[PDB]
């Protein structure tokens, strides 16, 4: 996260770290959506152009974390993966359309002050909150600058951007399964996701029911916190039929 | 850079 | 989950984090 701040303790209890077993390193972010299901970006797990193709046994899910590198004894919980499910129409060839994946844990994780699931939006949730100028929150242990790494989880709040502005900022083909967020140069304020943050959540707190909803997944950006560029997020509500289908069929 | 984690998880 | 977007250290005990108000103020 560039131009963010240290998270408070228990501020994002759905935050998940995807951790590579060897070498031991941060792979991506992710989020907890139930006691057995974790949501992330498909490209964190599968990206053929760079010969990225993880299997269940290659990584671990670390939940309840705050410090990036420390083993947080008695606080974090480390979980093994039973199965990975990538969206069947994930477009890794072109623009990362439908950049979403689920992973089922071998065993249910116990909820605590530090570990708790985020809500997923329904149609009216999305219609009411996914509006230009409304702010969401992005969190992660990614880099602090495009060109180092944080001691603890970082947080930044960023406004949703108008669709024509998103489209005009990039040469990538943008689809309805994406939305962009970030400040414009004239707005002065800064902030963005960066390397290591992909797969993590873009959340919003409904003013109607005072619950946190995961509206986006950190998907891609052209550099980090560049003027005139914006971060792109998977639109979780638009892919929720797929999410439900997978959880309903595989538990 | 990452602290060693309990062997049980690997 | 019935509970779940309600954080144990914030919503569950009626405490607000340091920047959630920034989000609320953007929701017009
Ligand atoms: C070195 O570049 C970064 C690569 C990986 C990053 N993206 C990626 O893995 C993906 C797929 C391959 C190119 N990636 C990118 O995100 C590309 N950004 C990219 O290459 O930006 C360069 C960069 C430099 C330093 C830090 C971060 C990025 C992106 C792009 C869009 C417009 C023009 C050119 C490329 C693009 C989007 C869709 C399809 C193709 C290209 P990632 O932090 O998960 O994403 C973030 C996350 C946050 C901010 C920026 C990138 O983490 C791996």
């Amino acid at each position: 996260i560039v131009e963010g701040s240290d998270a408070e303790i228990g501020m994002s209890p759905w935050q998940v770290m995807l951790f590579r077993k060897s070498p031991q390193e941060l792979l991506c972010g992710a989020s907890l959506i139930s006691d057995r299901w974790v949501l992330t970006a498909a490209h964190c797990l599968l990206y053929p152009p760079w010969d990225k193709n993880f299997t269940e046994n290659d990584l671990l899910v670390r939940i309840g974390k705050h410090s990036r590198t420390r083993y947080e004894r008695n606080i974090e919980k480390i979980s093994m993966l039973e199965k990975i499910y990538i969206h069947p129409r994930y477009n890794w060839r072109e623009n990362l359309d439908r950049d979403i994946a689920l992973m089922k844990l071998k065993k249910p994780v116990a909820f605590s002050d530090y570990i708790h699931p985020v809500c997923l939006p329904d149609r009216e949730t999305a219609a009411s909150l996914l509006q230009a100028g409304y702010k969401g929150r992005v969190t992660g242990w990614g880099n602090l600058k495009e060109t180092g790494q944080p001691s603890v989880l970082q947080v930044v709040n960023l406004p949703i951007v108008e669709r024509p502005v998103c489209k005009d900022s990039t040469r990538i083909r943008i689809t309805d399964n994406m939305f962009c967020a970030g400040y414009k140069p004239d707005e002065g304020k800064r902030g963005d996701a960066c390397e290591g943050d992909s797969g993590g959540p873009f959340v919003m707190k409904s003013p109607f029911n005072n619950r946190w909803y995961q509206m986006g997944i950190v998907s891609w950006g052209e550099g980090c916190d560049r003027d005139g560029k914006y971060g792109f997020y998977t639109h979780v509500f638009r892919l929720k039929k797929w999410i439900q289908k997978v959880i309903d069929q595989f538990g | 850079d990452f602290e060693e984690i309990p062997e049980e998880y690997l | 989950e019935a509970d779940c977007g309600l954080r144990p250290l914030f919503e569950k005990k009626s405490l607000e984090d340091k920047t959630e108000r920034e989000l609320l103020e953007s929701y017009i």
